[PDB]
């Protein structure tokens, strides 16, 4: 082929996204599930101390 | 030429693509977000 | 006063006990996309890379069904 | 004199309910349209006024945006 | 029939020099963005979106040039 | 048959089907394919937040996320390579883009009708002042309709033709010689360099369609 | 599946509504017999 | 006869050369507002609609020199 | 005979040069607003009918592009 | 006969690029003001006479670029 | 012998263009007069002369090409 | 037809004026690199790799040029 | 003579573009003069002789240019 | 027939004006340099050979533009 | 042998551009003198070795402004 | 071997407008040396050397300019 460069010009681009961008999405969101999955839970904690008054 | 032919659809796509936003999968997460306020103040 | 502490006392009695019936045996070609990449374990740049490799496939095969 | 001592279980069904019966993180959210009801009737009224910023939500959870 | 396509080419080439303005236009928007971030180092998460829309207006209409001598070109 | 429409019907593919990957089974906790879906939400639920604002203000929102979504997948287009672009058909994008600026005039039409006139300016104004720049200011009216398709059509075919170009300048390169290999390495990873930049503006095009099409309608809408 | 809404469509975007068919007829003024040079 | 029409768009190929009126016309604008944010950050929802109205005054009084080179080219 | 025509769109092409310093004029009247109000928030009600100002006494002239141009073209 | 006004058409756009200097000089005059005034603004009195004389001596080239380019109307 | 007429013509384009040199010369200055008295009011009558010397001498480049530039007409 | 041959030569020198945009480009990104630095030197690896990122757009538009003139050389 | 002779008219007429930079320096010489004598006015008469060679210096550029132009005239 | 080696000579004595661009660019980053360490002496251990980096990378785009002078050679 | 050699005193015009830009160039180290100087009016004896003397170390690029214009004209 | 002896004559001189930039480059050296060393008088000689490498710096782009024109000239 004589377009054969048209794929391959994201050898490394497609590399780019899973060495060097792979962590700054994944490991970015993961302490956001995080953060939500227990300020709930933690809340939830306070729920079980408002109970115990009356 | 052929102008026409591709704008039949063109903005033809774009009041069924509104529809699957305004009305189905843009408020799906207005849900999930007033179920963590449910869940905020219980 | 009384009324948040009454608020509460159906939806946090009446749910389920255990996240018990897991659904992932569900499987009839619905939810068997999900299954594989879509589990919260891997998060690697997999399924949008599954994507590219389809279209450049398609894309490749409509010259080689109209001119190559 | 004793007109709320015959409460002192219904609270204390729900503490034997959180010690081991709290899965709040791995269920869904429909379950509890079928818990609460008016957690969509608000949402019907937050749409056709078209309020789609959810007040009090911004003091405990962050806006997760790009800015 | 080349003496007419002679000066499609003349133009393609003398086209593509008004986007010397799309250099230092997507220039100027970077040199008052850092003197904005050492003037004050706790601004940056709100000032950087309004410079990527800055000159993203700016090397677009620059751009302009080359989509002329394209219908020049070919 | 019709040989232009080929992926037109992918585009909302992937978002008639985007509950389907992303919502898993309507958990609240919202897992990493989905919790972009909502930083994507937000980022337009501030934006027009904080130039409408209004009481009036979330009634055209949908429109406003719908040109956004519509756009930010053009750039699947410019990095498919073996595909002549749909953004690259421009002549669907400035005619999209005509409908969103006398829509806003018809828009302003039975809403505000007789008082629209005041695009003279919005301050305080002399005799001479007016009347000889009522016709410099809707010029930035009748010409702000070509002014917003044509931006995004000019950026991003280039994705594809100042990198096709390049195509037959480093193929050429290499049928010359196995020792022309020579002066480091030009017909490699700079082009690639070439390429990620009209990759994130394509990222960049949709967002800015986003604060251009809300920054027409504050003063179309509000008084 | 999914959950339908009834959200304001139409008497918010008829401008819009009607803005696509304006443009639409606009083409059969120009793409009838003017477009066979 | 039809050698002139050679000239019809060396004449609409130089006209790309104006865009510099939009090539710095906007870029200043924006390195006006976000230098003048960062001196003091809470005045960013005043001057915003000031750049707006002052962005679309200046690259569209850029943008006709398209218009010069379109009519030139049919 | 057919070269008066040709002599006429390369002058009319070239005169949208002339509207050059007319884009980057509107530039920086509206950078020192921007940068002018920036730290006087309270003259935006006094001074913004000065920087409008700044167009019809000024680009009542400067905006003479296709008034030159097409002209003698009737 | 070809000759009649042969180079006339051409020249008078190619020499209508002063509004470049017609243009900004239109706009530093109002854009040194604004920012000027913001570092005072009580001296806008004794400038709104400044403005009359700093800016219409400044088109006095304004007119020197266009009667230039009026060679072929009289 | 109209060739050399008809580079008179576009000749006289070229020829009073240099106003560039003097259309943001004369602006110039008054954009630092404007800021000047802008800072300070005690030298209103100082350099008034003084930027009025600045003034005419900047249209050196205004009007020195132009003494053949606008006789070209009638010789 | 040796004349569009030296029209695809007399070109190449009139599409390189728009690199003196990126000859200068990349300077006044860097004019505020050094007084970046020079208000504080504990700012001197979070301004630095931003504006090269900052920098290299602006080559793109000089990288625009060249590519014009070198599909005006080759044919 | 007609087409040897002849031609020197144009060469005049880019002979009298080298001025641009003649009218910035008989210019802003005189804008740092203004600014010279803000934060200083006691610095006036000393630097205001000082100041008036540059006046004569950057135009020595701006007089040696159009010599070329009259050398073709006389 | 002597056209086309005629150009050679057109075709990169043009192509030479670019060179400017460094010109007038190298020296901004001098000209940054020595005002820069005005207002702070002590660091220039570390910022002088990073700005021999603006120095080098700008006289990358000060040898581009003559290298297709030099393409005249071939 | 008549239209050719002609040339030489028409391309002779063409070079009144060559650093020709005294206001861009060699006026703004006399902005930069009493910029300084009135700043420390204590300085301005060590200065002048470094400006008027370093003035012609400008002007020895301004050495051949013009002796390619004559050379090539006598 | 007619025309291609004028074009070695147009295009030589062209080539000497290219040396603006040697002009302006060796004029910020000075013209951002002197206002340094106004704020800091005793601090001099840190940059008085490099000055000259900046001066050096912007020549070398002259020097590699003009000197095409007697590239090959005889």
């Amino acid at each position: 082929n004589d377009e054969s460069i048209l794929l391959l010009t994201f050898l490394g681009f497609t590399g780019l996204v899973a060495k060097y961008l792979a962590p700054a999405y994944k490991d970015f969101a993961d302490a956001r599930m995080k953060k939500v999955s227990d300020v709930l839970n933690a809340s939830r904690n306070k729920h079980v101390e408002a109970v115990k008054d009356r | 030429f052929y102008f026409m032919n591709q704008l039949t659809y063109g903005f033809l796509l774009m009041i069924t693509l509104l529809i699957l936003f305004s009305q189905f999968f843009l408020p799906m997460i207005l849900r999930l977000y007033v179920s963590r306020l449910f869940i905020s103040k219980l | 006063p009384n009324a948040k502490r009454i608020a509460n006392v159906v939806h946090f009695y009446k749910s389920l006990p255990q996240g018990p019936a897991p659904a992932i045996k569900a499987n009839t070609r619905l939810a068997r996309y999900k299954a594989k990449y879509f589990d919260g374990d891997n998060a690697s740049g997999k399924p949008l890379w599954h994507f590219a490799l389809g279209i450049i496939a398609f894309g490749y095969s409509m010259e080689y069904y109209f001119h190559l | 004199e004793s007109l709320v001592s015959k409460e002192l279980k219904d609270l204390q069904s729900t503490l034997d309910n959180i010690q081991s019966a709290r899965p709040f993180d791995e269920l869904t959210v429909d379950d509890l349209t079928k818990i609460k009801p008016e957690i969509d009737a608000k949402v019907e009224e937050m749409v056709k006024k078209g309020k789609w910023d959810v007040p009090g939500y911004k003091d405990r959870f962050g806006n997760l945006n790009v800015m | 029939m080349q003496l007419v396509l002679a000066a499609k080419y003349i133009g393609a080439g003398i086209s593509t020099i008004g986007l010397l303005g799309a250099g230092i236009g997507i220039a100027i928007v970077f040199a008052a963005l850092i003197n904005g971030v050492s003037r004050n180092p706790s601004i940056k998460d709100t000032v950087f979106p309004m410079a990527i829309l800055g000159f993203a207006l700016s090397e677009a209409t620059g751009l302009f040039c080359l989509m002329v001598s394209f219908l020049l070109l070919f | 048959l019709t040989t232009f429409s080929l992926y037109t019907i992918i585009v909302l593919l992937v978002i008639t089907s985007l509950y389907t990957l992303t919502n898993n089974n309507n958990k609240i906790i919202g897992s990493r394919w989905l919790i972009s879906q909502e930083a994507i939400y937000d980022t337009i639920m501030n934006m027009t937040k904080g130039q409408i604002g209004g009481k009036n203000w979330g009634l055209y929102f949908p429109m406003i996320f719908t040109l956004f979504m519509f756009i930010f997948i053009a750039n699947l287009i410019s990095m498919i390579p073996y595909s002549f672009a749909l953004s690259a058909h421009l002549v669907f994008i400035i005619s999209l883009s005509i409908v969103i600026w006398l829509g806003n005039t018809i828009l302003g039409l039975y809403k505000h009708g007789w008082v629209f006139f005041s695009l003279f300016v919005p301050a305080g104004t002399p005799l001479p002042l007016v009347p000889l720049l009522v016709i410099i200011e809707t010029l930035s009216y009748f010409a702000r309709a070509i002014s917003l398709g044509l931006r995004l059509g000019s950026n991003i075919l280039a994705g594809h033709l100042l990198m096709v170009i390049l195509a037959g300048l480093t193929f050429n390169f290499m049928l010359i010689n196995l020792f022309t290999l020579v002066f480091g390495f030009v017909p490699l990873a700079m082009i690639l360099a070439i390429m990620m930049l009209e990759f994130a503006i394509g990222i960049i095009q949709g967002y800015v369609w986003a604060i251009l099409t809300a920054s027409y309608l504050k003063d179309a809408v509000y008084l | 599946m999914l959950k339908r809404f009834p959200t304001p469509i139409l008497k918010v975007y008829w401008p819009f509504f009607v803005a696509g068919a304006a443009v639409y007829y606009g083409m059969s003024k120009a793409a009838d017999l003017s477009s066979n040079t």
